[PDB]
């Protein structure tokens, strides 16, 4: 659906990206159809931003050739980009693209960085000038573009490959050109402090709310006089709180003072806005708003009153509850001392709140999310917390089992699967745990108990592996109904799974014992051979027991007919 | 002309049973070099009583490949025994003449047009 | 009386098909295509219009068949060629492909796909740089093309 | 054995005199379903007036019905039939008979089951018994493009005639659209629609008519439950179903979000199969009442039982019934191919010595 043009001027700029070095009369001829200036006005058409984003993915895989020709072309268009003649809104995605290259640029090489930086904030600092110095071109062509080069400030990639070649493919992507605010997902960009400063003033000047109310009004009259947007308020709002949180997520070593004056704004901005909610788009920011804070936490106390805070929050908008649980787990996982305090909270949360009822929830006949989201949290605390306390573990799974023999066994069950599978660095810790899965028997749970312990079997340990195939082996020996589909299913999925040869083997020579212990739905085992012997050579020379017993399987299939 | 055709008659004759790609370049070699414009002055093929050696041998080629039930389809058989048949009916649109070359190399000439005559009777399909 | 009335007629509903084929319903086009060659039915553009639809329904064999036998009946057709070509060039064969390009280029030398496609099957060898010029050459014969051919009207005194 | 007489004399001959619609309906004109019941389980036919003339009165009886039918609870709401005949009687075997219980069924009468005419007219009699306890809805099979791809036109043109089938397509056109249950639910064959957000916006449609290739009813009629429930990290309410080629799937918060402002507790539906009869996403419930889907799927069918705010779910099996040929082909058809060319094969074969 691209067309004919477009692909064969990206075929074109990518044979040239990989020809190094590249003539320079070609690159030439590519800033030829590319456009050029106009008294200071400038055009635009499709086929012309085409040559553009041709000409920028030729740069970006060119492995930074020739930047001295085109980069000052750029950085003039981009100077001349807020009167720019126009023949989702296009301009926000045109805008989005040119500062992705850019940034991809930027982050590339460093001797640019200090430029590339301040002619971006000189370009905003216009597009402040004139937001709030007619209305129709303003409406449709100006705060579109402020939008579409605020959905990538700062995010930038370190992958093998470029950004912006995985949004162009050679033969997802639409996603990011059809929602509203979406954006994308380390050697600490030297960002002085001026410009941080100056792009925290900008922060500050635009949430403002009376601005909002008059381009509201604005809006409307527009729209009363004779456009996609309808109120530009709520997705503003959540844009800055975006990448405010974006743009400084992962600074270290920086003042105090700024780290306390951002706390501060963060938090008045969250209470005010807490406050004002208790009469839709508010909960992304609110969220934004809670990471912030815990990315503004450096003292324990501050760390236990958030923890508090956020704990009488939760006995109490479900994206909020989620942020809240992930900055509870980034608290633990940064605090060791918290942990003594975050634990029961969770876990009481977990065994209990009426909230997880309420979202399982006459039904009579005659979740997950939440759930494994708390699991990981739960995992996280406890290898966090391990490091200082070591007893802390036993205490806890001794609280676990005390809940399991006093629905709810079922998230036991998964929770203590989760723990001992996530644990295997551990001590002789999965022990206790297989005891008490084969003392607590006795039942529907059985299916959940096999799985649980065919997911701690593909873990690969030579003991358990005994114990789980004398308790199969009795199983199968024995024959109840209900656990015999789950026994094949089980060992199937060990058999699919399982990753040292050698017990791939003595598995493999064991089941055949069993075959040939079954000579008296019969032959039901032997998709589960064949899975097995598919991801092995072909067999030359082995164990002659294993011959005499390939023998005696054969013999055994071609008598009762199977060979047929 | 007269050695080459027997060198391409040779090395079809083992393309036939070696492989499968050489003989597409046959057909195409063969596909483009006689026409249906059995007429006048106009035949893309040399009209002298002195050069009934090549075309008839290479007729007979074409016969045999014709034979040998190598292409698949029914619809290129067709176009080729009707290209054949034009040029050999085109052939016969002159007045008689009598042979100029040497003792030599006319008793082979007879013998190429003995058989193509028996090639030509056999054909029934 | 004549019969160039049946040829209007024909590529009147040839016309009207290849709506139909630029949308993607081929039942529509199969019903229109059929009633189309009622009238002739060894006309080579009605085995193309059958490799399209047949290429459109998603099989690989009935296609290349119908255009190799439109390629043997008039052999100085480029959109044939230019399809077997790339029909060619994606299952394997590399041979045949170059050899059908340098004969469709040599017929003529103004329609661009040939051209992209030359270049295409170049960029899989190595020597990209002659596959960069064919892509200069393609898309500068583009830059100019018309709607229609410019032959179509009568070169008569 | 005979060479005249028939092999298995225990199948009794159906009788060649079309009942005529004296036969059918008393004094009263009430018909004797209890007489046509019996009929039509023995594959009986109806001649081609009386046939009409109950199709004909039925549509007029939909068409003086308003397009939301004010339907008060204790109900028993039935899925998809898809001609299956035999379990329909089953149905109201566990269901309770008409006669004292009452039904709400949500389409599918015809398309892949081959006893599609004999739950027209048994579903045409139960309306004319009773009128106002007895509602029939619509489902995606019942316009033109669908029943004249499959069988049902064949069924109509082997059993009765073509203009039986267009009279009968005309009265599938007369077929309100949606139900409004208990103030609570609303009630259609597919589901929700970007275009209906409130009851009016089904009131207001023109359902005289072959459906159209878009818009609301049509979503109303085609439209399914998303495939994964409960972990809709996807923030659209209805998307583009590529498996159909039409309408949407809607979500969980489209529904969520329609049932608050509407003061709704969920909604009720059937057209995807199930191994049970019913799946329970609560926001949503899909009821699946044609057991052994197209003979092969082994399923158990089931209703929904709605009373004091309960939605009590009734399974059932699947019972037997009577074998026809794909498409009602007959034996010179089917038979004719093969002699003509074994025939051919034995003149080859005499020639070719």
């Amino acid at each position: 659906s691209r067309g004919f043009y477009f692909n064969t001027v990206l075929s074109l700029a990518r044979s040239l990206a990989v020809q190094r070095p590249a003539s320079l009369e070609k690159v030439q001829k590519l800033l030829c159809m590319c456009p050029v200036d106009f008294h200071g006005i400038f055009q635009l058409d499709e086929r012309r931003r085409d040559a553009v984003i041709a000409l920028g993915i030729f740069l970006i895989e060119s492995d930074l050739q020739h930047k001295d020709c085109v980069v000052p072309y750029l950085l003039r268009l981009l100077k001349g980009l807020p009167k720019v003649y126009w023949v989702l809104p296009v301009a926000e995605s045109f805008s989005f693209c040119l500062v992705t290259l850019l940034s991809d640029v930027a982050y590339r090489d460093p001797s640019l960085r200090d430029e590339i930086l301040e002619v971006l904030l000189q370009v905003l600092h216009v597009l402040l000038g004139m937001c709030q110095a007619d209305k129709e071109y303003l409406c449709k062509y100006a705060i579109p573009c402020l939008i579409g080069i605020s959905r990538a400030f700062g995010r930038y990639s370190n992958m093998e490959e470029s950004l912006l070649s995985k949004l162009f493919p050679k033969i997802e992507p639409e996603y990011y050109f059809s929602t509203i605010s979406s954006s994308f997902s380390y050697k600490e960009f030297n960002i002085p402090l001026e410009m941080l400063r100056e792009l925290l003033n900008l922060v500050k000047k635009i949430v403002e709310e009376a601005v909002l109310k008059s381009l509201d009004a604005i809006v409307a009259s527009v729209m009363e006089a004779n456009l996609y947007y309808t109120s530009f308020s709520d997705p503003l709002y959540l844009t800055m709180f975006k990448m405010l949180r974006d743009t400084l997520y992962y600074m270290k070593d920086l003042p105090t003072s700024f780290v306390k004056e951002i706390h501060d704004f963060v938090l008045e901005q969250f209470n005010t806005s807490q406050g004002e909610l208790q009469k839709k788009l508010r909960c992304q920011a609110n969220a934004a708003c809670v990471d912030l804070m815990v990315w503004a936490v450096k003292d324990e106390q501050g760390a236990e009153n958030l923890c508090i805070k956020l704990s009488e929050k939760l006995q109490s908008h479900l994206p909020l509850l989620i942020c809240c649980l992930q900055g509870l787990g980034r608290l633990c996982e940064r605090f060791p001392v918290v942990v003594h305090s975050v634990t029961p909270s969770l876990r009481d949360f977990l065994v209990i709140s009426p909230v997880l009822v309420k979202l399982y929830k006459k039904i009579s006949v005659t979740y997950e999310q939440l759930r494994d989201i708390a699991i990981d949290n739960i995992c996280r605390c406890l290898k966090a917390g391990l490091t200082v306390d070591p007893v802390i573990v036993e205490a806890f799974l001794a609280s676990l089992s005390n809940r399991l023999y006093i629905l709810i066994p079922d998230h036991t069950i998964r929770a203590l699967g989760h723990i001992a599978v996530a644990l295997r660095d551990t001590p002789k810790v999965m022990e206790p745990i297989l005891q008490i899965l084969q003392q607590k028997f006795c039942s529907p749970l059985d299916v959940l108990i096999i799985d649980q312990l065919g997911c701690l079997v593909i873990t690969g340990n030579q003991y358990i592996y005994q114990e789980v195939w004398n308790l199969f082996q009795q199983i199968s020996v024995k024959a109840y109904r209900h656990c015999s589909l789950a026994v094949i299913n089980a060992l199937a999925n060990i058999a699919a799974n399982i990753q040292d040869e050698h017990l791939v083997d003595e598995l493999l020579m064991n089941l055949l014992e069993l075959f040939v212990q079954l000579g008296l739905n019969l032959g039901v085992l032997i998709p589960v051979i064949a899975v097995l012997t598919r991801r092995l050579p072909p067999i030359k020379e082995a164990k002659p027991r294993l011959q005499k017993l390939f023998r005696d399987f054969w013999l055994y299939s071609v008598l009762m007919g199977f060979a047929v | 002309h007269y050695i080459w055709i027997d060198f391409l008659v040779q090395r079809f004759e083992i393309a036939k049973y070696c492989s499968s790609d050489q003989v597409e370049i046959f057909s195409s070699l063969l596909q483009r070099s006689m026409s249906l414009n059995i007429g006048g002055a106009k035949g893309s093929m040399n009209r002298h009583v002195a050069a009934i050696g090549p075309r008839f041998k290479l007729l007979t080629l074409g016969l045999s490949l014709l034979h040998a039930d190598v292409v698949p389809n029914a619809t290129i058989r067709n176009v080729l025994r009707e290209k054949i048949y034009s040029t050999a009916f085109d052939y016969f649109s002159c007045p008689p003449k009598f042979p100029t070359q040497g003792e030599k190399r006319l008793r082979e000439d007879i013998s190429i047009m003995i058989k193509f005559w028996t090639a030509m009777f056999s054909d029934k399909k | 009386g004549p019969l160039h009335p049946w040829m209007t007629l024909a590529q009147i509903w040839l016309h009207a098909a290849e709506v139909y084929i630029g949308i993607g319903k081929p039942a529509e086009a199969t019903a229109c295509t059929q009633e189309a060659a009622n009238l002739f039915p060894m006309s080579h553009n009605v085995l193309y219009m059958r490799g399209q639809i047949a290429e459109l329904r998603g099989s690989m064999d009935e296609a290349r068949r119908w255009y190799e036998e439109a390629l043997a009946i008039s052999p100085t057709h480029v959109k044939s060629m230019q399809r077997l070509a790339l029909i060619l060039h994606q299952l394997g064969r590399y041979s045949l492909a170059e050899k059908i390009l340098r004969d469709a280029v040599q017929v003529n030398s103004t329609a661009h796909e040939v051209w992209n496609g030359l270049g295409e099957v170049l960029q899989a060898q190595g020597n990209d740089a002659a596959a960069t010029e064919c892509f200069l050459t393609a898309l500068e014969l583009e830059a100019s093309s018309p709607a229609v051919p410019f032959t179509i009207i009568p070169r008569v005194l | 054995l005979s060479t005249t007489d028939r092999v298995v004399k225990a199948v009794p001959f159906p009788p060649s005199h079309r009942l005529t619609a004296k036969e059918v309906f008393d004094n009263d004109g009430k018909p004797r379903v209890d007489i046509l019941k019996a009929h039509l389980m023995k594959e009986g036919r109806l001649e081609e007036s009386v046939a009409l003339r109950i199709i004909t009165e039925g549509a007029s009886i939909l068409r003086q019905e308003k397009n939301l039918l004010d339907i008060d609870a204790p109900v028993t709401v039935c899925g998809d039939i898809h001609g299956q005949f035999f379990d329909l009687m089953k149905l109201f075997e566990v269901g309770g008979s008409p006669a004292n219980t009452r039904y709400l069924f949500l389409g599918d009468y015809v398309d892949r089951g081959y006893f599609s005419i004999e739950c027209v007219l048994y579903l045409w009699a139960l309306k004319i018994l009773y009128p106002k306890t007895l509602f029939l809805l619509r489902g995606n099979h019942e316009c033109r493009h669908l029943t004249e791809y499959f069988t049902f036109k064949q069924e109509c043109k082997i059993k009765y005639s073509e203009r039986v089938y267009d009279a009968c397509m005309d009265a599938f056109d007369c077929l309100p659209l949606a139900a409004l249950m208990n103030q609570q639910f609303l009630c259609v064959h597919g589901g929700l629609s970007p275009e209906i957000n409130t009851l009016d916006d089904i009131r207001k449609l023109d359902r005289f008519k072959e459906p159209p290739a878009y818009g609301p009813m049509c979503d109303i009629l085609w439209s399914d439950p998303p495939e994964n429930f409960g972990n809709e990290k996807t923030q659209e309410h209805f998307t583009h179903n590529t498996v159909r080629g039409c309408s949407y799937f809607y979500s969980y918060p489209a529904v969520c979000e329609f049932l608050q402002h509407n003061n709704l507790l969920s909604i009720l539906r059937a057209h995807e199969a199930q191994d049970a009869g019913y799946r329970m996403y609560p926001s949503l419930i899909t009821i699946f009442s044609a057991p052994n889907y197209l003979d092969v799927y082994n399923n158990k069918a089931a209703v929904l039982k709605y009373e004091n705010n309960v939605m009590n779910i009734r399974q059932f099996n699947c019972s037997p019934h009577p074998y026809w040929l794909p498409n009602f082909m007959d034996v010179f058809t089917w038979s004719l191919p093969f002699v003509g060319e074994k025939v051919t094969e034995m003149l080859v074969n005499v020639l070719n010595i």
